[PDB]
């Protein structure tokens, strides 16, 4: 019946879509997800949340998912919506591989999910998918690429971006310290740790609290390795060493 | 599926939802289109480059077919669906009634899709008004504008987006008989309209002009800067 | 295929041969024709190997789901009614002839299910290509109420007649004995026929074949 | 025979810790050869290979359809597919089309993902699985292949011996079939490495 | 107030409000009068013109040779029902090779009208009809309300100012059975004259007369054809 | 209020108000009474004539649902005509599917289940009618059932529906229904209706009477005009 | 007569951006009777407290701990009827995997598939979100796995967890113990103790229902075994 | 606590409570009736109060006890039409179980299936939750006599003895004390315990006609509805 109905897709008198804006707020509450692009490789690092001692941690990184051999994504937002979208992304990549026997390029995957996300806003009187995800991938057509998809269905190709709780602060640090045309994944990894230390209120950036995954092309194979906690620990110490060196300068 | 009319006439006799959809176009980034004697030209503003962001992904000018091209102002996501739907119709028009697609036909198709969303139950109207610029078999350059409601009007020159009214007034006042001509002058007229755009960044404004006998070419940023320099030289001449 | 079943005092012993022949060549020398419908019920299948294997799995799945909801051991009537209704719907297109035997609360039961959807409940049933031969053993040597050993000997003898008297049937004899207190499956219950040893060595020494091109891929 | 229209032959064998898959390379329509490099053994992962022989349209469609399913399974469950699991997955694909069967008879020959015990399996067009501990042959020259395999196989063979035994069996058998031949490719899988070789063959 | 919005909702007084509102639509409509005699049935209607240049909208619509329907309500609704009635008469002629009995058609019309007045979303049909017919039983006139209740009436009137027509028809109802076609139309046009505001008068342009009888297939006499029926009338008693 | 908008809503008290409002419409309807005699059932309906111009038989509230079954309706006439059509159809399906005339007990239950379905959902309004079904069979004997808008079907030796339901049942209880012959019962039905008519609250009414019984050979039929009229004469004489 | 029914989601985003109806369903899980799940190195232990209101009710007829499959079992906190609908659905999903792959469903896979059904209710129209949170346990590849699925459909893997009344106190009580070096499932005693901490009048074989999944499989402990464990419970 | 239409439709409320389902429980009590069931060592007995408000209603038609299957019987407490519909759904599900599975439905399963139908009514709006509670009696081999109750909310459990209707807190307590010291009741004792519990809670000391008793026994599995005379002999025995 009309009385028990939520408009969901109806336009505001202002002209904005109210539900989509509300969904964006949910992404803001979710944990920090940050991506930095370097010429050698593209990396996605996200902050683990609700790290209670009893959790098994057997999911091989809850935030990070591998959509295809050459593509990966991390999502901030309602977990249930994320699981539905991550499965859909994997199917779209596979369906392309069968129709044309070549891996999906990247923007095509982002646009295809984005088309679904917009469709929910467009019609059906149904709740929008309140999830925002960053896509890191390599393609023959345009090399390493990074993309961000909003709940609205609009997408972007940012070389460096953050979609988590402290996104405004992370982007400001990224804009100032990202060196365009300078690669070195190691420099990008250090920048990521510094952004994470600012974004995370908890000090010391504990290795368990953060997850880091790096996509690099080796021997023409594209390897989405996930950094081990020991690798994360050495990186945090390196950030501390730089902070200590600044203290020595002071 | 959901079967209730999203847009219903209000007592004043106006479809309120369609007016709200137009408001989304008003909030959209400004887009300017002019038709040259032989070269059709269209331009976009408010690139708002964040340095980290990549421009190719955010481009707001696309070629539906070799003959036609489009620019959009309004909700970005809605446009991506309408552009891809037009691309399918243009190729489908070739499979049936074999021949190229006339610019007027593609604008009627985009208008009919937009009207159908207003006249359909359960679906919110598209939030995009579009400038479709193309050359027909006769070679006459044609530019058309599609409202969110779904009305298409041929326009020799027009602009849509934030501060559309100011640019539209500037375009009619600055419009020159012979369409400026010389190709560069027609591009300059858009560059002058781009200067009339509030940002007036220079590099920030990006425009693409179709020869209308060949294929759409995006102006190189350095090439656009040289055209902006021509406008700056004209400003020095005015001084 | 010779598939034979007998109801003996306590329970049902189900026996089948172990050969699958595509055309007139033996594709499989050890194909299991006795299938696990449930803990208390087992089935023997002769017909299209794909149809027999798939039809059995669906019933086993539905019975396992039924047993979890019911909370009690499934009845052979349930399996048979489920199998007959599926086979009738397919109108003979699903070609599986199934001997269903299980011990339930009611007692030991044996049913013969034919592809068109007809089932007969009988003390002794034989189905398959070697079925006529096994039925001759059953008619001559079946006595109502038999000890487990006497029934096991009868089922093996029935299968052996099919193995040695039908080109289609062959290989080892497999027997599964089901009783209220115990379920025993002997996959190689008897091995009547064995391949003879090879008199002459035919091994080919390395370098007896020519390689036009070779590549090596390191793994992990 | 739809099966003999394009021709084909596949054979797999079991060794001490290795599994070998082989196929004829000829692709042809009726009696006219078209190409000598058709791929009939498609890798289904590291240490697992599937060989499809039958109508070439089906050989390609099934390998492509199987890869679509395997890739989704490998993403949804991190572990690489177990050889037994893949056989069930193919049988589900083949049975879904039981009324109109894909005209292919796949042979799967791969080592286990965590433990490394050789697995060789052969399937019918409808989808009946046939795990074996010796050899599986699924081709137009099935009978000729079976005779050589029965008379040449030995219970435990080092990778070198398994290669000679599969090589001679495919080469001698393919020679007596007119619609199959034009070269043989042997992929022998051992835990340390995968070795692919092409054997000298009568191109007649 | 809340109860008035839908047909599905029932008032605390147990009356369906939307049905009553649909009933009003018939009242805001041109007046029509139906009478019957032993052998013939006449359905005079008062056509109303939006503008002097504009032609009067047609009220009597032929359904089949034996049946004609007047309309007093939303025109588009009448067309949907009139299309159904033409189809129903056609199917009866096609399968049974006989004219559909008029009463049986009225019964089908009610069942179609009841289904919207019940189901959610669908709106009550809002047209009042005065069907006229001849069958083995004889001449018939049937009134249908938006409530889906049919009513078999020897005479009838529906629409604005119809009450005056009902009073005249009731006073002279006895005379109707024993009269010729001219008299039956003459009583019926006199009834329309009562519905007409006194200043306005019956004219060939504003009156449509439809007659079905034992020897007459439904004929919508109008314009000049209406003039002989109009002639011989006593002057309006204003 | 605010819990009475839909029939898919239960009041905090624990009732579906929409069904109750539907029953109110039945109360607004004029009375129809049915009595089970020794050999058959007789139904009489008080239908007041709103307009003299109606030719009689207009809006008839007695319907021959099946050869052996007949119904008397009180409530919105439009809702009733639909219910009679469901009843006529349910009877026809039984004769085609099982080969014999439907037992009245089954017909009342099947129609009642349909009436019940409307109450459960917000989409469809509850029915506004409370018809009574009566049948005579040599094998099963005379049976009378009344189904109300809620969907409740109860067998009644005597029953009334409408504004004068209480007055009619009280007058009905005095009659010896179990032993009275059906022809004798008709005069009584006419008397009960004439007493409960109200005289000035409603305008002049026409008495519609139906007979199902051994006299009618198990076929529901309208009372013959000669049997009627004399019944009206007794009713007018009895009231005065 | 209304056919499929409402097609519009009853759950919609708040101005804050948190779905209100899912939060209300969480309240039913917290309001639910206490349920405790502990995973020991050999096997998972699932314990829930069933206190029937009266002696009249037969405790044996209904089991709060249920076997989804031979190696997978489920315990619930929240509305009872909804748990039965999920349990039937989970058994169907587990059997469908077995039919397709001929291998018992991996424990994690059942959770994702059950969770996807739970998420469907939140997005889909007409249906209210489920009011039940489950603590699925399984023994695949030897290692025991314990997972919890919330009404929203988010699934988390827990070595130990508790849901229902006084869940927070239960979580702290487990935090004090749950060293997770218990090779044997002596955690059956700890699970009895955690339920005991929030237990009401007494703990009896009838009062507590315990199901253990080990290498052998998921077996609901017999009432006599629960009595033996309840007896001499420290 | 109220949010939006939480109390107007079957949607969750603050505190995770389905108000509409709680209102449905009140509906069972709305009908002025009570029913009690007792499970003995060898038999299970169901008793209900039959109130015929007016003599005209046929006593036989007014029954709240129905036969789901030859070996299974039920007592319905709640709105009559809704209860009659649940009876038909249960009868159909048992017929399907026999046809599909080949054995008569276990009484435990019939309850779960009717309960599962009820839970969906709560889950999906557009369907009212239902206002009837059903108690089922049957003999199951290896389970002895069994009594089961299905709530409108979809809850189901096995019941040694139970009651539903207007006065059930009193009925459960009176039975609970008797259950504590029952020591396995015999068939006469089970009928006596049920009749006495109803007699005391209603405080009516009802005569045989006023109540209906249906019993299922290990010796006679078929569900049987006791005739009034048979009820009277038990009724006098408790009276002594
Ligand atoms: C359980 C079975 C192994 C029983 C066995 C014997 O009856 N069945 C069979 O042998 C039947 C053929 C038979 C009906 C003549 N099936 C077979 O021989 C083979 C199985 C081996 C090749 C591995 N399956 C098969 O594909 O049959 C060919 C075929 C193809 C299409 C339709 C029908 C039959």
């Amino acid at each position: 019946s009309r009385r028990y109905d939520s408009r969901t897709t109806i336009f505001s008198p202002e002209g904005r879509l109210y539900q989509v804006e509300y969904a964006m707020e949910a992404i803001g509450h979710a944990g920090t997800c940050l991506g930095i692009l370097a010429n050698d490789g593209v990396l996605l690092a996200a902050e683990r949340r609700n790290i209670h001692k009893l959790l098994d941690e057997v999911f091989f990184s809850e935030k990070i998912y591998k959509l295809n051999e050459d593509m990966a994504c991390s999502v901030a937002g309602i977990t249930s919506d994320a699981n539905v979208l991550t499965n859909e992304l994997r199917l779209i990549a596979q369906r392309y591989l069968l129709q044309y026997q070549e891996p999906i390029p990247c923007e095509q995957l982002v646009t295809a999910l984005c088309d679904i996300k917009q469709a929910y806003t467009q019609f059906g009187g149904k709740r929008p998918f309140g999830v925002s995800l960053l896509y890191i991938g390599w393609d023959k057509h345009y090399g390493f690429q990074l993309y961000q998809s909003d709940p609205s269905g609009n997408y972007g190709g940012w070389k460096a971006t953050c979609i988590g709780n402290n996104s405004a602060a992370a982007v400001s640090m990224l804009k100032q310290d990202y060196k365009e045309g300078e690669m070195t994944l190691k420099s990008a990894l250090a920048l990521a740790i510094k952004v994470l230390n600012k974004t995370m209120d908890v000090s010391k950036l504990s290795a368990e609290k953060v997850e880091i995954a790096t996509l690099t092309r080796e021997n023409g194979k594209t390897v989405i390795r996930v950094l081990k906690q020991k690798e994360v620990e050495q990186l945090i110490k390196k950030h501390e060493e730089e902070e200590a060196k600044a203290e020595r300068e002071k | 599926s959901y079967d209730r009319a999203i847009t219903v006439f209000s007592p004043d006799g106006h479809l309120f939802q369609v007016e709200y959809a137009q408001e989304a176009v008003k909030k959209g980034s400004t887009a300017v289109g002019v038709r040259g004697r032989d070269i059709v030209v269209l331009g976009v503003e408010k690139k708002s480059v964040a340095k980290l962001q990549d421009e190719r992904t955010v481009r707001k000018i696309c070629a539906l077919d070799d003959n036609v091209c489009m620019a959009f102002a309004g909700l970005t996501a809605d446009a991506r669906i309408v552009i891809n739907r037009a691309r399918v119709e243009c190729q489908s028009h070739r499979l049936t009634v074999e021949d190229p697609v006339t610019v007027e036909y593609i604008t009627r198709y985009i208008a009919s899709l937009k009207q159908r969303y207003t006249q359909s139950n359960g679906r919110r109207p598209f939030g995009i008004s579009a400038l479709i610029v193309g050359f027909d078999f006769d070679g006459t350059p044609r530019l058309y504008q599609t409202d969110p409601s779904g009305t298409y009007h041929a326009w020799k020159a027009n602009a849509i987006g934030r501060g559309a009214k100011s640019v539209r007034e500037f375009l009619e006042k600055n419009y020159t008989d012979e369409a400026i001509e010389t190709d560069d002058l027609t591009i300059k007229l858009v560059i002058k309209a781009l200067l009339e755009v509030v940002q007036s960044g220079g590099k920030n404004i990006e425009l693409a002009v179709m020869r209308r006998d060949q294929s759409l070419k995006i102006l190189n940023p350095e090439e656009i800067e040289k055209y902006v320099a021509e406008i700056e030289k004209e400003k020095e001449e005015n001084e | 295929t010779t598939i034979a079943g007998v109801v003996y005092k306590d329970g049902i012993v189900l026996g089948a041969d172990t050969r699958a022949t595509e055309g007139m060549v033996v594709a499989d020398k050890n194909c299991s024709k006795i299938h696990f419908i449930s803990p208390n019920i087992y089935c023997c299948g002769a017909g299209t190997a794909a149809d027999t294997d798939m039809t059995t799995q669906l019933i086993s799945s539905n019975l396992e789901l039924h047993s979890l909801s019911t909370g009690r051991l499934p009845r052979v009537v349930t399996a048979n009614r489920m199998l007959k209704q599926m086979l009738f719907r397919y109108q003979g297109y699903i070609g599986a002839a199934l001997v269903l035997g299980g011990v339930d609360v009611t007692g030991p039961h044996l049913y013969s299910i034919y592809p068109h959807g007809s089932t007969d409940k009988l003390p002794y049933v034989t189905m398959g290509s070697g079925s006529l031969a096994a039925m001759a053993v059953f008619e001559d040597k079946f006595r109502p109420d038999m000890e487990e050993e006497e029934a096991k000997n009868l089922v093996s003898e029935a299968i052996a007649a099919g193995i040695f008297n039908d080109l289609g049937s062959g290989s080892n004899i497999d027997l599964c004995v089901i009783s209220k207190n115990k379920l025993d499956f002997l996959r190689p219950y008897t091995v009547p026929n064995k391949k003879g040893t090879r008199l002459g060595r035919y091994r080919c020494e390395k370098g007896t074949t020519a390689v036009l091109t070779e590549k090596i891929t390191p793994l992990e | 025979s739809i099966m003999s229209y394009n021709g084909g032959a596949v054979m797999a064998m079991k060794g001490k810790n290795c599994v070998a898959i082989a196929a004829d390379r000829r692709f042809g329509i009726q009696a006219q050869m078209v190409t000598t490099d058709f791929q009939k053994i498609f890798p289904m992962g590291d240490r697992l290979y599937i060989g499809l022989a039958g109508l070439a349209t089906d050989v390609q469609t099934v390998a492509q359809r199987l890869k679509f399913r395997l890739n989704l399974y490998e993403l949804k469950e991190g572990r690489q597919i177990k050889p037994y699991t893949l056989m069930s997955m193919v049988a589900n694909l083949l049975y879904e089309k039981r009324f109109g069967p894909y005209y292919t008879e796949p042979v799967i020959a791969g080592l286990d993902p965590k433990t490394f015990k050789p697995f060789i399996c052969s399937l019918d067009l409808i989808g009946c699985p046939m795990v074996t501990d010796d050899f599986v042959v699924s081709g137009t020259c099935a009978e000729q292949m079976y005779g050589m395999c029965e008379s040449l196989w030995e219970p435990n063979m080092d990778p070198d011996h398994l290669f000679e035994t599969i090589s001679q069996a495919m080469l001698n058998a393919v020679d007596r079939d007119a619609v199959s031949g034009m070269g043989v490719i042997v992929h022998i899988i051992e835990k340390d490495k995968i070795t692919t070789r092409t054997l000298k063959a009568r191109m007649d | 107030n809340q109860y008035d919005n839908d047909v599905t909702v029932w008032s605390p007084q147990g009356r369906i409000h939307q049905i009553e509102y649909a009933m009003e639509a018939v009242k805001q409509g041109s007046a029509t009068v139906g009478l019957k005699s032993k052998t013939h049935a006449v359905l005079v209607a008062l056509k109303r013109a939006q503008s002097e240049l504009a032609a009067h909208q047609k009220k009597i619509l032929h359904v089949d040779n034996h049946i004609g329907i007047s309309i007093a309500g939303l025109t588009a609704d009448a067309r949907l029902l009139c299309n159904f009635m033409r189809q129903e008469c056609l199917d009866s002629r096609f399968v049974f090779d006989r004219p559909l009995p008029v009463s049986r058609l009225v019964s089908l019309i009610g069942s179609k009208t009841q289904i919207p007045t019940q189901r959610y979303g669908r709106r009550p049909y809002g047209v009042g009809l005065l069907i006229a017919g001849y069958d083995d039983m004889g001449p018939h006139i049937f009134q249908t309300c938006p409530s889906a209740n049919y009513f078999d009436c020897r005479a009838m009137s529906i629409g604005a100012r119809s009450q005056s027509a009902r009073t005249y028809l009731e006073r002279h109802m006895s005379e109707f059975m024993e009269c010729n076609l001219n008299e039956l139309v003459k009583h019926g046009l006199r009834a329309l004259r009562e519905t007409l505001p006194a200043e306005q008068d019956l004219t060939t342009k504003n009156v449509s007369i439809g007659i079905v009888g034992k020897d007459l297939e439904f004929t919508i006499y109008d314009d000049d054809d209406v003039s002989p029926f109009l002639e011989g009338l006593e002057e309006r008693p204003q | 209020t605010g819990y009475d908008l839909s029939a898919s809503t239960f009041s905090p008290d624990g009732r579906v108000f929409q069904v109750e409002y539907a029953m109110k419409a039945v109360e607004n309807s004029s009375t129809a009474i049915g009595i089970r005699c020794k050999d058959g059932v007789v139904f009489g309906v008080e239908k007041l004539v709103l307009s003299k111009l109606y030719e009689e038989g207009s809006n008839k509230r007695l319907f021959n649902v099946d050869r052996h079954v007949g119904m008397a309706v009180a409530g919105l006439l439009a809702d009733a005509r639909s219910l009679a059509d469901i009843a006529r159809e349910e009877a026809s399906n039984f004769r085609s599917n099982f080969g014999y005339n439907i037992p009245l007990k089954h017909l009342a239950d099947r129609v009642a289940m349909y009436v019940h379905a409307y109450t459960l959902y917000s989409a469809v309004r509850p029915f506004g009618c409370s018809f009574m079904l009566g049948s005579y069979s040599v094998n099963d004997g005379a049976q009378l059932y009344m189904i109300d808008p809620s969907g409740v079907s109860y067998g009644y030796w005597g029953c009334a529906i409408g504004k004068a339901r209480q007055a009619a049942k009280t007058e009905i209880e005095k009659l010896q229904m179990k032993e009275m012959t059906c022809r004798d019962i008709v005069k009584e039905v006419a008397k009960i209706i004439y007493i409960v008519h109200d005289e000035v609250k409603d305008k002049a009414f026409e008495l519609e009477l139906s007979w199902v019984g051994e006299l009618t050979n198990g076929r529901h039929e309208i009372v013959p005009k000669d049997i009627r009229e004399e019944a009206e004469k007794y009713a007018k004489e009895s009231l005065k | 007569m209304a056919e499929r029914g409402y097609s519009f989601s009853l759950t919609t985003f708040s101005p804050s951006g948190k779905l209100v109806q899912i939060e209300y369903a969480l309240a039913a899980v917290a309001g639910g009777a206490p349920s405790v799940g502990i995973k020991a190195a050999n096997g998972v232990v699932l314990a829930t407290e069933k206190k029937q209101k009266s002696i009249l009710y037969d405790e044996r007829s209904v089991h709060k701990v249920e076997p989804i499959t031979k190696h997978i079992g489920l315990v619930y906190s929240g509305m009872g009827p909804d748990y039965r609908v999920l349990v039937h659905r989970a058994r169907k999903l587990a059997q469908q995997y077995y039919l397709v792959y001929q291998e018992p469903i991996p424990t994690a896979q059942l959770v994702q598939r059950v969770a996807s059904v739970m998420q469907e209710y939140t997005q889909s129209g007409g249906v209210r979100p489920f009011g039940v949170s489950l603590l699925i346990c399984g023994w695949n590849e030897g290692r025991p796995y314990l997972f919890q699925s919330d009404p929203s459909g988010a699934y988390f893997a827990w070595k130990a967890t508790a849901m229902g009344k006084n869940y927070v106190n239960g979580k702290t009580f487990l935090e004090k113990r749950y060293n997770e070096d218990l090779e044997l499932e002596d955690a059956i005693h700890t699970a009895i103790l955690t339920l005991k901490e929030s237990f009401e009048g007494q703990m009896t074989e009838d009062n507590i229902e315990v199901g253990i999944c080990n290498e052998a499989g998921f077996r609901r402990l017999t009432p006599t075994e629960v009595k033996d464990y309840l007896a001499a419970i420290a | 606590s109220s949010a939006g239409f939480d109390r107007h439709i079957t949607i969750f409320s603050p505190e995770g409570r389905l108000y509409q389902v709680e209102y449905a429980f009140k509906a069972i009590n709305q009908g002025g009736l009570t029913s009690v069931a007792v499970r003995g060592k060898d038999c299970a007995v169901i008793v209900t109060q039959k109130k015929v408000p007016d003599k005209l209603l046929d006593s036989s038609t007014v029954t709240h006890l129905f036969k789901i299957t030859e070996n299974i019987g039920c007592v319905m407490t709640g709105m009559t039409a809704d209860s009659r519909s649940q009876v038909q759904r249960a009868r159909y599900e048992a017929a399907n179980w026999k046809y599909k599975y080949g054995y008569e439905i276990p009484v435990d399963m019939l309850c779960k299936r009717i309960a599962d139908i009820s839970q969906v009514y709560t889950q999906n709006a557009e369907m009212r939750p239902l206002g009837c509670c059903m108690i089922l009696i049957g003999i199951d081999e290896e389970q002895g006599p069994q009594v089961y109750k299905c709530d409108p909310a979809g809850y189901y459990c096995g019941f040694k003895a139970t009651a539903a209707g207007v006065k059930q807190t009193e009925s459960t307590s009176f039975l609970e004390k008797k259950v504590k010291k029952k020591f396995d009741w015999t068939f006469e004792q089970t009928v006596e315990t049920a009749i006495t519990c109803l007699s005391t809670v209603l405080s009516i000391d009802f005569k045989p006609s006023e109540i209906e008793v249906g019993v299922v026994t290990v010796e006679n599995p078929k569900f049987r509805i006791l005739t009034e005379a048979e009820i009277d002999a038990h009724l006098v025995a408790l009276a002594e």
